[PDB]
């Protein structure tokens, strides 16, 4: 069964191609519609793999130096093995001087084509976690804040090391643990340092970033003790917040100290920068912060300068091998346009909200601290993902969290596609969540996934997935071709094209030319008849994916403001494949007294009066109640005892909603509305060029006709 | 925005308390002085005065009175409670010792309570006429 | 500075 | 008294046993019981000459030196609804006026006729007391009264830290925090610096003090708005847990550089709203940042008299200061060269004042250990005017060309003074611009405007009253040796700066030279008028004075300090600094002031200063003004070993003695009513040690022998004999 190989496919490597035949002949290659790409993620959790304490055995050639993986042809007469991407022969190294074929090492089994290997040989480094602070926020917002970031400095190992920067007007970098006075340096956050600069003024652990064991008594009282940026807010202004040079501040201060080591530097913002580099917007109230439809007038001037900065600290801190988070609550936009860099070339989150003193934002805060079965951080630092195919194979890039290392060989493609030139690329910052999109072209196949990284553990650790899938049989090309396509990825594979086009500037046209293309040479159609189109099983859900994503907030930027378009992009630019088409398209489930729960189209025909609604779309969880159940809710027929089944009508949502209100990372919205309510426009617009069957019609009217 | 506070007997322009922090004044400390010789008892007792880019306040009771200067963007509705608050608290202290002193600045010590009070209004967490007629 | 001193 | 000529070759022992008296003016009985008090203002001539060529005649300087703030026994308070004034040059209504129509006055420096107001008018208080004080009214200020503001700068760098200094002075300002002058305005502000400037916020919503680091020595800012410069009666508790902590915070530095010149640019800017004063506390060379001084390597005996600041850093920014109404005092306690020629401009020009410690260690040098303390106990409770300007007017036809002493000339001879200390002296030199031919008495008045610790505006005004004279033989009968010693002083520490170490010296015995030829050419040996027998004396002990001294050992800050005392000292000062009184005390009697009810104080005979005088058989105390020096001799009596020293033999004499016992013999009660008697004579507590022993390499006790000879210099009769080749040449 195909759908039985590309789910434990995804269980067992974590990825999953758009097309699993590849094209055997260079004519085929080229006439591919969707690109041969994969759904990658280098840290995906499975039912307990044993790590190997080994060092992976590699191949002796210069160039190749590939893992040893199952589809290598061993000798066990001869303590010899052949690498299947080189074809060079190796000799065992002495500690597998005793293998036989009824007790073979682990990575020859199948069964572990995905392995990971600790590598242990250098001490061990501690983590490093930089907490830089914005002052200028209400009361009670910073108060929130500050109990937050008390909570999490209860959570971090005891051997890692913790630093302090809170900024508002100036910048203070906290030397922690001096004893009765508690010092700090002051900056003027109105002009820029460099690391060096940053050095010399300041003169394993740093008087800066001192160990949790040794530091985090002090430490808890002076995140109490912190207080609003002391400096007054004219009446009609807005507060003067340098939040450019404090995070420019904080990413100097970790590069001359702890370079080339995983350090989490966490940014929190109550509002936009005001002052210095970086800035997103004037002082003066009467100003408002730009919108996209600012953007688009070139009524914006501080947009292009300050996304320049930013991307300046991103790439500075991606070199380093460092992670930049954004934790950003206020009523109004904060930057994260500008700032959006920052959290996405390295693998840094970027959490967004309307105030600190919220469910909302503590419950996600302490989610980023969530262990595993050993009391161990899910998260990983200073990955390098390197990626080794056979000759016939060529890499076109990667479109994700994840940097470039600028590393050449015969498998990098003069095709770039995203983050490209390379086979080697750098992720500062991954959670066994994190997926990538690698775009491949042809010039068994077998591509191999090489992920080093620092574990929160502080063990080094290398993580191989060799995969293979089949070329092609020349007698029965596009056919078998056709059957293996995997439409929900290579819907996402083709939304990642298609966002990293839009923010990187139509993008709408590049889109239908390739459905209209796909419908051409996998569907079946007599000429100049639309009504004959039909698309296999494989290909049917294909263009309804099309159909939502390409009205999605993800490439509509308009109706939302723009710190909320990065947001969107942020989290779909690194989800698996699973959360992806739920954010494209968001699943719509209905209760009611006939029957339990059931799955129901999206479209305005599922809207009844007499029904519960509950839709997911990732960034929300919203329950809608019918005009009937809501008449009945308001009236008070749960209280009573004889309508014990109306609880369980209006529990049933509910329940099913708080399991996933706990499990996502960045916790969902909610929403509690009803037919009427002003809250039930988010279910009017996810809902039903126009609707899907106009938009099937011109479709099925385009793909019969001219080639 | 910014300012300068002065407390005056209305009848001969003795001053009584003040407070100003620069880091111009003189040409705002001159006016004010200017201010606290032409009042009289025919004089109004709620007024504002416009002088440019700043704007003066004040208010006149029991011969006393209570100015205060700040940029024209300063709210006029909480100049005149700023006023108040100072009123009610110097009437209270050294309302009864007003008419006999004779030293400028008997009170220097109400400076304290000045700018406890001025820094609960410059933190956003009756007449009309000009200065340049009156002077 | 002048003053009347 | 004395018209007679003094031969002062046959003389030799001039000196008098009791203490110098200030000479009378020659004036009307009932004008002069009404003339300012010598101490507080005084004049070279009390007699004035009629011309300038009259004046030129003489050789001798013509100037007053004046102590203006000096604390007074008593100071009429006049709270007048308006200070009379003349209409034309502003002169103060005082005693020395003219009244004619009972309703008008004749002004006593511009002859301008004025009204007296509705306001026996010759009995008011202005025209009874020449010294008094005036209540201001609003046209004498331009803001408010300020309040008291006092930021305190501290080195810490690690020399600054092996000297142990911080210690002491953050106890006396613990133990002194109530008697800082002012109420309850009062402000008061820290700063540490070392390659970085420190600044202390104080809130009471905190739990320790916050130390807020500039690092960006190019560009100083003021970190926090408030909680820096905070309120001393709220903050109380604060203030004293950060004075209690403050030594223990550097104890382990290794900051060997210090960036003064930044931490004064910072703490000025944090003054700068306000004004008040800036204590600061430096120990070593700048080497860091703007300011930054070169070393220098330091003169031996054998150098000749081949000064000057360094730098014009420190000059510019006390003038800035000054526009703020900042004072900078300097405390300089540096055991190495530090370019006090260049760090004292901050004190010079800012009305401040300089204090010295040279080699100061907690442990090694307890004198200046006890030095700092007892003057850091003046400095701190003594009384203090802010934000104030001195003016001086003197008769028509009378000039000042030249001022003396830490101010800022303004404009039209305006001193600025952002502090007017009482310990602060002050110096003037004037000519006869036009020919007194009219008058027969001239005055001179001083004017000091000034804001109170209270927030007063206070001007205290002193009014001298002097006759005009048309012979040489006049002139000379009225010179005040003293006075004319001082202002040679204060014009050869110019000369220093102007011209050269050599040029200052020639002038000071040119001085004398000049002047006796003049008064020899208007008559064998060396004759001199009964005033000026101390002339030569009082210069030659100019000459070997640390100022001036030309083949010692003396080091660069050392002679730079010794200048600003010159500068900044009162008369009296200056007189006990360069010819202190030396006695005999081990044989003290009561023949003494016995009078204070139950205290007899004896009152043994002032001593020429010469190891001629001095007995090994014996002990000696000299009074240095700042200091009290007891010499014991070698063979000193048994009696005074152990009835005064407590102690069996002088070879258990301890080697450094901070002060004597206080025993139950009749011969310790006397010595210490004796030194007790000296003391209550003055307001900075003078240390006194007897370490003074043949063998305790520290008797520099010799070098205030200034009549005997030295191997480089004269001796006073080798002095009066060059005098003489020079006078009859
Ligand atoms: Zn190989
Ligand atoms: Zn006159």
């Amino acid at each position: 069964t195909y759908l039985e190989f590309i789910q434990q496919n995804e269980e067992r490597d974590g990825v999953r191609f758009s097309w699993n035949v590849w094209p055997s002949s260079r004519l085929e290659a080229t006439r591919m519609v969707v690109p041969v790409a994969a759904l990658f993620t280098p840290l995906k959790e499975r039912p307990d793999l044993p790590p190997i304490q080994y060092e992976p055995v590699l191949c002796s050639r210069t160039t190749c130096r590939a893992v040893l993986n199952p589809l290598c042809q061993v000798d066990y007469r001869a303590k010899l093995w052949a690498c299947n991407f080189c074809y060079q022969r190796n000799q065992f190294p002495p500690s597998y001087a005793g293998i036989s074929e009824l007790n073979q090492p682990a990575e020859l089994l199948p069964q572990f084509s995905s392995i990971e290997y600790v590598v242990l040989r250098g001490p061990q480094m501690p983590l490093i976690f930089l907490y830089v602070v914005d002052t200028c926020m209400e009361d009670e917002d910073l108060q929130a804040l500050k109990e937050s970031m008390q909570m999490s400095l209860s959570l971090l190992p005891p051997t890692a090391l913790v630093g302090l920067i809170t900024f508002g007007r100036m910048v203070q970098v906290h030397e922690l643990g001096c004893e009765g006075i508690s010092k700090s340096y002051v900056f003027r956050g109105t002009k820029d340092l460099s690391a060096k600069q940053l050095q010399e003024m300041l003169g394993p652990s740093n008087r800066f970033l001192q160990p949790v064991q040794k530091i985090d008594m002090n430490l808890t009282d002076l995140l109490g003790e912190l207080q609003r940026d002391p400096w007054p807010v004219p009446q009609g202004k807005r507060p003067l917040r340098s939040s450019g040079v404090a995070l420019s501040i904080a990413v100097g201060l970790l590069e001359c100290t702890f370079p080339n080591t995983g350090a989490r530097i966490m940014m929190f913002i109550g509002g936009p920068a005001t002052q210095g580099p970086g800035m997103v917007v004037g002082d003066e109230l009467k100003t408002p912060i730009r919108s996209w439809h600012d953007i688009d007038k070139d009524n914006a001037k501080y947009v292009k300068k300050g996304t320049k900065h930013f991307e300046a600290l991103a790439n500075r801190a991606a070199t380093t091998g460092h992670v930049i988070d954004i934790y950003a609550c206020a009523l109004d936009q904060t930057g994260l346009l500008e700032m959006k860099c920052c959290p996405n070339l390295t693998g840094g989150y970027m959490v967004m909200g309307d105030s600190f003193n919220t469910s909302l934002f503590k419950q996600t805060f302490q989610r980023v601290f969530t262990k595993d079965m050993h009391g161990q951080f899910k998260m990983g630092f200073g990955g390098t993902l390197e990626i080794k195919t056979s000759r016939e194979i060529k890499i076109s890039g990667a479109i994700g969290p994840c940097v470039s290392l600028n590393s050449k060989g015969p498998c990098v493609s003069e095709n770039e596609i995203g983050t490209g030139g390379t086979c080697q690329w750098k992720i500062c910052g991954l959670s066994p969540t994190t997926t990538l999109a690698i775009y491949f072209e042809v010039v068994r196949g077998a591509i191999q996934f090489v992920t080093q990284y620092q574990h929160s553990s502080g063990q080094r650790r290398i993580r191989v997935t060799t995969i293979a899938r089949n070329w092609a049989d020349a007698q029965t090309q596009i056919q078998n071709i056709a059957a293996s396509f995997d439409q929900e990825a290579a819907a996402i594979l083709m939304a990642r094209l298609a966002i990293y086009r839009a923010e990187t500037e139509d993008v709408l046209r590049w889109l239908d030319r390739q459905l209209i293309r796909l419908c051409q040479k996998f569907g079946e159609y007599h000429k100049d008849d639309p009504s004959s189109f039909r698309f296999s099983e494989t290909f049917s859900l294909y263009p309804q994916f099309m159909f939502h994503l390409r009205r999605s907030s993800f490439l509509q930027v308009f109706n939302n403001s723009p710190d909320e378009s990065s947001y969107y992009r942020h989290h779909f630019m690194r989800q698996d494949l699973t959360q992806s088409l739920i954010m494209i398209q968001p699943i719509l489930y209905a209760y009611s007294f006939s029957g339990p729960p059931e799955p129901v189209l999206l479209d305005s025909s599922s809207i009844l009066a007499d029904r519960i609604l509950l839709m997911d779309t990732f960034f929300q969880i919203l329950i809608y109640h019918g005009e009937t159940i809501a008449q009945w809710r308001k009236s008070g027929y749960q209280d009573m005892p004889e309508y014990e089944n109306f609880r369980h009508l209006l529990q049933a949502p509910v329940d099913d909603a708080q399991e996933i209100l706990h499990s996502r990372f960045p916790m969902p919205r909610y929403i509690d509305t009803e037919h009427g309510g002003s809250q039930a426009r988010f279910l009017l617009s996810k809902v039903n060029d126009v609707s899907l069957q106009v938009f099937m019609d011109h479709l099925k009217k385009l793909a019969v006709s001219s080639a | 925005m910014v300012l300068l506070t002065m407390i005056a007997r209305v009848a001969d322009g003795l001053p009584l308390a003040a407070s100003m922090q620069e880091d111009d004044l003189q040409q705002y400390q001159s006016q004010a002085k200017q201010l606290f010789r032409k009042l009289n008892e025919q004089s109004p007792t709620r007024c504002t005065l416009e002088a440019g880019a700043m704007t003066f306040h004040y208010i006149i009771e029991q011969g006393v009175c209570y100015l205060v200067l700040c940029e024209a963007a300063f709210p006029k509705k909480l100049a005149f409670a700023y006023l108040e608050d100072l009123h009610s608290e110097f009437d209270e202290q050294h309302g009864k010792k007003v008419p006999t002193v004779s030293r400028p600045y008997s009170f220097i010590e109400f400076d304290t309570f000045i700018q406890k009070t001025k820094k609960l209004y410059i933190d956003s967490r009756i007449m009309v006429a000009n200065i340049e007629e009156v002077l | 500075v002048t003053s009347v001193v | 008294e004395g018209l007679r000529v003094v031969n002062l070759l046959q003389e030799r022992n001039m000196l008098p046993s009791t203490p110098l008296k200030p000479p009378v003016p020659n004036l009307h009985e009932d004008i002069q019981k009404l003339n300012c008090n010598p101490e507080l203002f005084r004049c070279t001539l009390t007699s004035i000459p009629q011309t300038q060529a009259l004046l030129n005649k003489a050789k001798l300087p013509l100037g007053l030196l004046l102590h203006p703030f000096k604390d007074l026994v008593q100071l009429p308070v006049v709270t007048s609804s308006t200070i009379v004034r003349c209409r034309s040059c502003r002169t103060y209504i005082n005693p020395f006026v003219s009244f004619l129509d009972q309703r008008r006055w004749k002004c006593n420096l511009c002859y301008r006729v004025n009204d007296v107001p509705e306001e026996e008018p010759h009995r008011r208080p202005e025209v009874q007391n020449a010294t008094i004080e005036f209540m201001a009214p609003s046209e004498y200020m331009l803001r408010p009264p300020q309040p008291p503001v006092y930021l305190f700068v501290f080195d810490v760098s690690h020399n600054a830290v092996e000297t142990g200094y911080l210690n002491s002075v953050c106890q006396s300002l613990l133990d002194n925090l109530d008697l800082l002058p002012g109420n309850t305005r009062t402000k008061i502000g820290f700063i540490t610096f070392d390659s970085t400037i420190h600044f202390y916020g104080l809130q009471e919503s905190l739990s320790q003090p916050q130390m807020l680091i500039v690092s960006d020595i190019e560009d100083v800012f003021i970190p926090m708005p408030e909680n820096l410069l905070v309120n001393l009666n709220e903050s109380k508790e604060l203030v004293q847990d950060l004075l209690k902590t403050l030594p223990q915070m550097f104890t382990k530095t290794l900051e060997t550089q210090s960036a003064l010149g930044p931490a004064l640019q910072a703490a000025f800017k944090l003054m700068s709203p306000t004004g008040g004063r800036m204590s600061v506390f430096q120990t070593q060379l700048p080497t860091l940042g703007v300011g930054a001084l070169k070393p220098r390597e330091e003169p031996n005996h054998r150098s000749s008299a081949k000064m000057t600041p360094s730098t014009d850093f420190y000059k510019k920014l006390a003038l800035d200061c000054s526009g703020q109404q900042v004072a900078v005092d300097l405390f300089l306690l540096s055991g190495q060269y530090s370019d006090l020629a260049s760090l004292g401009c901050i004190s010079r020009y800012s009305a401040g004042s300089v204090y010295y410690y040279p080699s100061y260690h907690h442990q090694h040098n307890p004198v200046q250990v006890q030095k700092l303390q007892k003057e850091l106990q003046r400095y701190l409770t003594r009384k203090i005017g802010f934000e104030a300007v001195m003016r001086i007017r003197c008769t028509k036809g009378l000039s000042i060309h030249t001022f003396h002493g830490n101010f800022f000339v303004r404009s039209t001879d305006l001193l600025s003074l952002p502090n007017v200390n009482p310990d602060a002296g002050y110096a003037v030199q004037m000519s006869v611009e036009e020919s007194l031919t009219d008058t027969q008495l001239v005055s001179f008045q001083s004017a000091l405007l000034y804001t109170s610790s209270k927030g007063e505006r206070r001007i205290r005004v002193h009014t001298l009253c002097l006759p005009v004279v048309s012979t040489l033989n006049d002139v000379f009968l009225g010179a005040d040796v003293q006075a004319i010693s001082g202002l040679l002083a204060n014009m050869a520490v110019d000369r220093s700066m102007t011209a050269s170490l050599s040029d200052a010296r020639d002038a000071l015995v040119n001085a004398v030279i000049d002047s006796l030829s003049a008064y020899r050419s208007s008559v064998p040996g060396l004759m001199v008028p009964f005033s000026l027998r101390l002339f030569p004396l009082f210069v030659l002990a100019l000459l070997k004075q640390k100022s001036f001294q030309t083949g010692t050992n003396a080091r660069l800050d050392e002679r730079i300090f010794a200048m600003c005392q010159v500068k900044n000292q009162p008369l009296v000062y200056l007189m006990l600094t360069t010819h202190p009184s030396l006695y005999r005390v081990d044989n003290l009697s009561d023949e003494g002031a016995l009078n204070i009810s139950d205290r007899t104080i004896p009152q043994p005979p002032i001593l020429q200063l010469s190891v001629e005088k001095l007995s090994r058989d014996g002990a000696f105390l000299m009074d240095a003004g700042s200091v009290l020096m007891l010499w014991v001799g070698k063979n000193c009596t048994q009696n005074f070993l152990s009835q005064v020293l407590g102690v069996q033999n002088y070879a258990s004499i301890p080697q450094p003695m901070t002060d004597l016992p206080e025993l139950d013999t009749p011969e310790s009660a006397r010595i210490i009513a004796f030194i007790s008697w000296l003391r209550e004579q003055r307001p900075f507590f003078p240390i006194l040690y007897v370490i003074a022993d043949e063998s305790p390499m520290k008797a520099n006790f010799l070098q205030n022998m200034i009549e005997d000879r030295t191997e480089s210099a004269l001796s006073y009769y080798e002095f009066l004999l060059h005098i003489q080749q020079q006078v009859n040449k």
